[PDB]
């Protein structure tokens, strides 16, 4: 596993022979807490009537996991592929001396979970991917990396294509499954796991990363310490930490001088 | 909690078969620096230390900061007994000249009597060039030596820049 | 200040890291809780996070015929002993030509320029 975490169906024999169409979406983009969460689902072109019963437009947790449910149950023609991605990869990635914001850590997750597709002989014929806002820019370093195939990019894609509506199911759904564990180990170990949303606008979210900052080390894993939000508690709440970017000649050239001080 | 220091000491230094940490005058440039003296094997070792920008110290189950190394190298008294004369051209100073085998080595420098000598310190220190050019060449610092392996004494001795006819023209 | 081989023959192991940051304040921490379950091996060094930046580690000997202590406060008594110690640089393990790397050759050319 290391940073990121790819579970994968089998894929289903009809969509090697058979041309496909694939969904890409996600769970998880604006936490400070938990992971982001990718899927891509795929079914042949022929079987599109079968998925657009399982199509909104929300849909209640409980509606979810049932809808998740239906099309595991259909594992013959609807193939489904997830990268977990964790907040410490996420913190880690965004937080290194080469900038690399959320929107490119994203999209390349995008990428790979198309790639893996492709790589599996996924007779991918079409992709549709959601995004947040002004499509373009994404569509144009999508389709650039794929010339194969054609890539359409769609701020309402949760509602335009089933396949993207499925996608945006198993994201969610793989997106609680992995809070409600951490929530679970949590308890287990006697820890406080009230927080709350989860997104950096809730008063209570706000309160239990208040409640949870060790003076040396800030939060736990579970935290997105690349937040502003994150990062604004740590400059209140810990010891201010200084990072690398914030003859006479062979002393200092190692670092050496006398010591004076003792 | 209480600062931490982080030593590099001589392995000897552990076994019995006694250590104190003299305030003394440094030899090249400055009013004191840090000198560790072994009083039952009867030696001197100075006190350099590692500083670099934003560095700190897991020490156990603790943080230190600043990110210093300490050293304990041994140290030449030749160096260290150069100022009681240098000065005439022709705090604990006390224990610090006073061990065994120190008048066979007075005799390279200066000489109950004791007069210091401009001649036999160039010969000295032209030896110590040569002798710390056989270690650059050892542990390989990245002909050019000449001026290099000159100058690590310079930071030793005041008289390296009365050594500087001593660059080139070896005295 | 003086201290004799007691405190120097007796010093128990003390685990070290070189962080490539300085932590302003001197205090305990729980490196248990939070560092070490970080920390994990690769090929080259090892790999661990320090408030939420990728930090890229290596083990560093104590210069051959040296002895590395962590002395506390005249009196300095040795609380802790080390034979190396986790260089930890940032998300990029440091480089041969480092300051650290530079100072440990400091010993060995130490004993030529005060040879007798």
């Amino acid at each position: 596993n290391t940073g990121r975490c790819r579970l994968s169906s089998p894929v289903p024999a009809v969509c090697l022979k058979e041309p496909c169409v694939l969904g890409v979406d996600e769970a998880g983009r604006g936490p400070v807490l938990g992971p982001m969460v990718y899927a891509i689902c795929y079914c042949p072109l022929s079987r599109l009537a079968d998925l657009e019963a399982l199509k909104v437009a929300t849909l209640t947790e409980n509606e979810r996991e049932r809808l998740f449910a239906k099309m595991e149950e259909d594992g013959d023609f609807v193939g489904w592929a997830l990268d977990v991605l964790s907040p410490n990869l996420i913190s880690t990635s965004m937080l290194g001396r080469v900038k690399y914001n959320l929107n490119s850590l994203s999209h390349d997750t995008a990428a790979g979970l198309i790639q893996y597709a492709l790589d599996q002989n996924v007779n991918v014929t079409q992709v549709f991917v959601d995004t947040v806002g002004m499509p373009e820019t994404y569509q144009a370093r999508l389709q650039q990396h794929f010339p194969g195939i054609e890539v359409t990019v769609k701020a309402k894609a949760d509602s335009l294509f089933p396949v993207v509506s499925a996608a945006s199911i198993f994201a969610k759904v793989a997106r609680d499954k992995a809070v409600k564990n951490w929530q679970f180990v949590e308890n287990l170990q006697d820890l406080d796991s009230d927080y709350g949303s989860g997104y950096p606008n809730d008063p209570k979210t706000k309160a239990w990363l208040r409640k949870h900052v060790d003076p040396v080390f800030g939060f736990p894993q579970f935290v997105r310490f690349s937040w502003s939000t994150a990062q604004a508690i740590l400059e209140k709440e810990a010891e201010d930490v200084i990072w690398e970017d914030s003859p006479h000649r062979y002393f200092q050239e190692r670092g050496l001088e006398a010591a004076s001080s003792l | 909690a209480a600062r931490q220091l982080v030593f590099l000491l001589p392995e000897h230094l552990k076994d019995a078969s006694s250590l104190l940490f003299v305030k003394l005058a440094n030899p090249h440039s400055g009013e004191g620096a840090t000198y560790l003296i072994d009083m039952c094997l009867q030696q001197l070792f100075e006190i350099k230390v590692f500083k670099e920008k934003h560095h700190s110290w897991f020490i156990n189950q603790s943080v230190q900061s600043g990110g210093l190394l300490h050293f304990a190298t041994p140290m030449d008294p030749l160096f260290l007994l150069l100022h009681y004369l240098l000065k005439a051209g022709k705090p604990d100073c006390t224990l610090l000249l006073r061990f065994p085998e120190l008048e066979k080595s007075l005799r390279h420098v200066t000489e109950k009597y004791y007069k210091y000598s401009s001649e036999k310190t160039l010969k000295w220190l032209e030896k110590k060039v040569n002798q710390t050019v056989v270690a650059l060449k050892a542990n390989n610092v990245n002909e050019d030596y000449v001026r290099y392996a000159h100058g690590l004494i310079s930071d030793y001795i005041p008289k390296e820049l009365s050594d500087d006819l001593s660059k080139f023209l070896k005295l | 200040i003086h201290l004799r081989p007691g405190s120097l023959r007796g010093a128990a192991p003390a685990k070290l890291h070189l962080l490539p940051c300085d932590v302003l304040v001197s205090r305990p921490a729980p490196v248990d809780r939070f560092f070490t379950p970080a920390v994990r091996h690769d090929a080259d060094g090892l790999q661990a996070s320090f408030r939420g930046r990728g930090l890229r580690g290596e083990e560093v000997a104590v210069p051959p015929g040296f002895a590395g202590f962590v002395m506390v406060t005249r009196l300095i008594g040795a609380t802790g002993s080390f034979s190396h110690f986790t260089l930890w640089g940032l998300e990029t393990v440091p480089g041969p030509d480092a300051k650290v790397h530079r100072a440990l050759g400091w010993p060995s050319l130490a004993a030529a320029i005060h040879a007798q």
